[PDB]
């Protein structure tokens, strides 16, 4: 995250670390928790990653520090991509992690709710991008967990900050017009909370952007409101 | 929660 403040303990009980094994444990992406064995996080994010196998999801963390060979973490049964999915640029950057084990929920850990289908005309006034990736575009993973509270931009405006790129209806953007604060590397997979009627929704998945907090260069994320049905889909299967 | 996933 750039230009953002470290979150205080229990801010965000939806966020996850979701870390990688090889060649050597490190945190590969960020998630939310939407289920009881239920991970939502972006489909690029396991590019290369040739089994669930060296997959860990960590909850209820704040510090990555917390994270020893001790610390108890969610193993993945299954990676579901997208199967329109190519790149992020493109769009379809979503995926769900079946966890191999239910997470028991409290103050620490809980799922965040998907916006409705009559949430789709809501308008969404308190944003928030979250995360632990870098503070600038040449960094390092952050130990605190970051968050920065982000407005939400129109599709036409969007369209107009990335030209020769195509702004779906399935993609929300959300940034400053004179940038400075933003998602940046290793943020991506993580959630854009949106506080609507004391409830927070998952709004959007961190995806794809030009730089990082850059002005006339909103954040590109994938609208989770158009992949409810899919969401349903491989969560619900008879 | 509005949108319900099976547990
Ligand atoms: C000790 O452990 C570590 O040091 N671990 C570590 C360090 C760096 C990275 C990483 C793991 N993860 C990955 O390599 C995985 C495979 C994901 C690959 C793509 C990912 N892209 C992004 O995070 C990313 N790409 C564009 N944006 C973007 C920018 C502005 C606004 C919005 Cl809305 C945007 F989404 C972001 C946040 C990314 C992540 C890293 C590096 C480069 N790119």
């Amino acid at each position: 995250i750039v230009g953002g403040t470290a979150s205080v303990r229990g801010e965000w009980p939806w966020q996850v670390t979701l870390h990688t094994t090889s060649p050597t444990q490190r945190h590969l992406c960020g998630g939310s928790i939407i289920g009881n064995q239920w991970i939502l996080t972006a489909a690029h994010c396991f590019y290369g990653v040739e089994s669930p196998k060296i997959l860990r999801v960590y909850s209820g963390i704040l510090n990555q520090s917390e994270i020893k060979e001790d610390t108890s973490f969610f193993g993945v049964q299954e990676i579901i991509i997208h199967d329109q999915y190519k790149m992020a640029e493109s769009g379809y950057d979503i995926a769900l992690l079946k966890l191999e084990t239910t997470v028991g929920y409290g103050d620490s850990q809980r799922p965040i709710c998907l916006p409705s289908k009559g949430d789709r005309n809501v308008i969404y006034t308190d944003c928030w991008v979250t995360g632990w990736g870098y503070r600038k575009l040449r960094d390092k993973i952050q130990n605190t967990l970051q968050k920065a509270k982000i407005p939400l931009v129109t599709n036409e405006e969007c369209q107009k900050r990335y030209r020769g790129h195509k702004i779906t209806h399935k993609m929300i953007c959300a940034g400053y017009r004179e940038g400075g604060k933003d998602a940046c590397k290793g943020d991506s997979g993580g959630p854009l909370s949106c506080k609507h009627n004391e409830v927070w929704h998952l709004v959007g998945i961190t995806s794809w952007g030009e730089g990082c907090a850059q002005r006339e260069r909103p954040g590109v994320y994938t609208n989770v409101v158009e992949y409810v049905d899919w969401i349903l889909e491989k969560t619900q299967a008879v | 929660c509005t949108t319900k996933i099976k547990p």
